[PDB]
């Protein structure tokens, strides 16, 4: 029932968070850079956006930016999954509009913690 | 010197070893919480890339010892005669995998009739090929239908010529110069996102240098990049 | 004139390889094994291994996390947050967190107060406990080769102005030629006793420049066979 | 009839996948934490393989190797050199030491097996 918009350019990422994902019966959409996640935004509007930084075409930073850019985009809570570690990188994500910024390695169940977080509520 | 180029180098090492790290964790963890959730071939498949996600990693810290070994002088290579024609074809073997995860065609052509002798260390050259061909994909275009790394192999001046050719995102005139020096790495938007050490090519240049060989560049911005490798016989 | 650090700088790299090989021959050993074995493991055996795995690459995250933090000190990019908090929870947070280390070479870690709990104090708490950390790490990975009375002791105490927390061991000890070097970045102690011992040399260094941006300091008194002490002064207010 | 094998590391985490490798095919297995208490585990029972890291405290396998060839009831009895030393050097140590083989780690357990069927069996 839940719509999720994975945004990542690793497969590998993907699967595994899907997955982890699909477990609580929500429905899954992928987009292997930033320009793609944007292009999907066209077809429907996810209740979640979980967002990889560094990729290639555009990264995560201007798709947030492109988010608040827009109306019906801009209430789309989005949790930032990121190898980017460094205090900065959180911060400037925040305010982009990020909700929550997460760091990889990640706890698969920490991580499900906080989607169902912004989701419900 | 080197002093200054140092820090990014730890900072990458930590960039290209955490990306295996995470799929290691994030699989281990979801197979520990989610053994009723799982089915035999997905847990297999989950398995699998704990597996090759290891191997990766283990790659890595190949490239740093061997490095460490080439600085000391450690590392005496042991000559013998070898088929390079199946040393080249096992090479493209091995790294068709993450060819095709970033859809890059991998092509192999003698120039001479197979099988060419000569007398190298296997171990070695094989290392220097797919140092080579990994760099062919890794710098590869990002978006473009006819991305490839083809091996051309040819006999002259008493002695082999290797040729790696990509059709990717090039070398800067001014970059082409310091390429094969330890830690070294185009900063630019194409290779933001692209992990590496600038480890690859100076272990590369050390190893064919010590066969007595040589290695150098061509390339255009924009078009792509040819490696030269000479080795006697 | 002197490329001593070139050449601690290639000592560096090849103790980079060597942790980080010993949690990565147990994760490929025990997913393999797990692979192939699946029809002669039992649950408890699977789930085991399984714990192995995912305990072997938290190791493998701390080690990946020293070398982020080191490079973020160097180019200066760690700016800390000071906030108040009991390091007397603080300190029983990082022993429990060391115990099974220690446990693993028969250490036992201890903790005492000499002023009465709870001591506030303006600091970091992620840094500062990052400091107790690799202190208490450190008193267990040198501690003796075989005796019967291994320990690591926090001792913590207000003096100063300030808080002064003592980390003793009665571990190998310290020449005194080594212990104005110890904090220096890449430099460990070459010898029959620190051979088998894993590291990068960059645990004091990141535990210096972390102490020093808190406007403290950190040194250390030391007797070879005996034991060491690290001492840690950081202001209250 | 089951085949003994000494099995000589410092790292439990190590001892215990090594050793569940080794006793799925149906043989017994002897721990020893460092190079000494091998050597003294070699007085209650002479073992079919002997199973050695390098890098222990107290002893080292290159000790532990050079120990086994002066006594002639050891001196008989394969190594497999399993060791996180990588080096051409190292390995070319063991094998003058009389050590059988070497195996760097990170392993596949199955080579590893595979390896110590082939020093079991003649
Ligand atoms: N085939 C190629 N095409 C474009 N650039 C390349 C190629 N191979 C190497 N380079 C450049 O040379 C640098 C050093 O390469 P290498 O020594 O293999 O280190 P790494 O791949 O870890 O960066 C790379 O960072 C990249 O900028
Ligand atoms: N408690 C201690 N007892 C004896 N020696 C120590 C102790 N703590 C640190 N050292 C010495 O100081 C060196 C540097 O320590 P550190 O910076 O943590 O690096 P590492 O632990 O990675 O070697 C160590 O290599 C060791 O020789
Ligand atoms: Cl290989
Ligand atoms: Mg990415
Ligand atoms: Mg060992």
């Amino acid at each position: 029932s839940k719509k999720v918009l994975l945004v990542d350019d690793s497969a590998v990422l993907r699967k595994i968070v899907s997955f982890n994902l699909k477990k609580e019966g929500y429905e899954v959409i992928e987009a292997e850079n930033g320009q793609i996640a944007l292009e999907k935004l066209s077809e429907f509007t996810p209740d979640l956006i979980v967002l990889d930084i560094m990729m290639p075409v555009m990264d995560g930073f201007t798709v947030l930016k492109k988010l608040q850019e827009k109306e019906e985009w801009k209430r789309i809570p989005v949790i930032v999954l990121t190898a980017k570690g460094g205090e900065e990188d959180e911060s400037l994500a925040l305010s982009l509009g990020a909700r929550k910024v997460m760091r990889k390695p990640f706890s698969p169940s920490q991580f499900i913690e906080e989607v169902k977080h912004l989701l419900n509520e | 010197r080197i002093d200054r180029m140092k820090t990014e180098f730890i900072a990458n090492i930590s960039h290209e070893l955490r990306t295996p790290l995470t799929a290691i964790k994030a699989y281990a963890e979801t197979i520990y919480n989610s053994l009723g959730e799982l089915d035999l071939s997905t847990l297999k498949e989950f398995l699998e890339v704990i597996i090759d996600q290891s191997n990766h990693l283990e790659n890595l810290l190949n490239e740093l010892l061997d490095f460490s070994r080439l600085e000391r002088k450690s590392l005496q290579i042991n000559r013998e005669k070898v088929d390079l024609c199946d040393l080249v074809e096992s090479a493209v073997n091995a790294i068709k995998e993450f060819a095709s995860s970033h859809n890059v065609n991998v092509l192999f052509e003698s120039n001479v009739p197979c099988p060419v002798e000569a007398y190298i260390d296997p171990t070695r050259i094989r290392q220097v090929l797919l140092n080579l061909l990994n760099n062919g994909v890794k710098y590869s275009k990002k978006d473009a239908p006819d991305k490839y790394v083809k091996v051309i192999l040819d006999e002259k001046d008493g002695g082999v010529l290797i040729i790696v050719e990509d059709n990717g995102i090039g070398i800067p005139d001014h970059a082409k110069d310091r390429i094969f020096e330890q830690f070294y790495r185009v900063d630019s938007s194409l290779t933001y996102e692209v992990p590496g050490t600038g480890l690859g090519l100076a272990i590369t240049k050390e190893i064919v240098e010590l066969h007595g060989g040589r290695i150098w560049v061509e390339s255009e911005v924009g078009k792509g990049s040819r490696f030269f490798v000479w080795i006697p016989k």
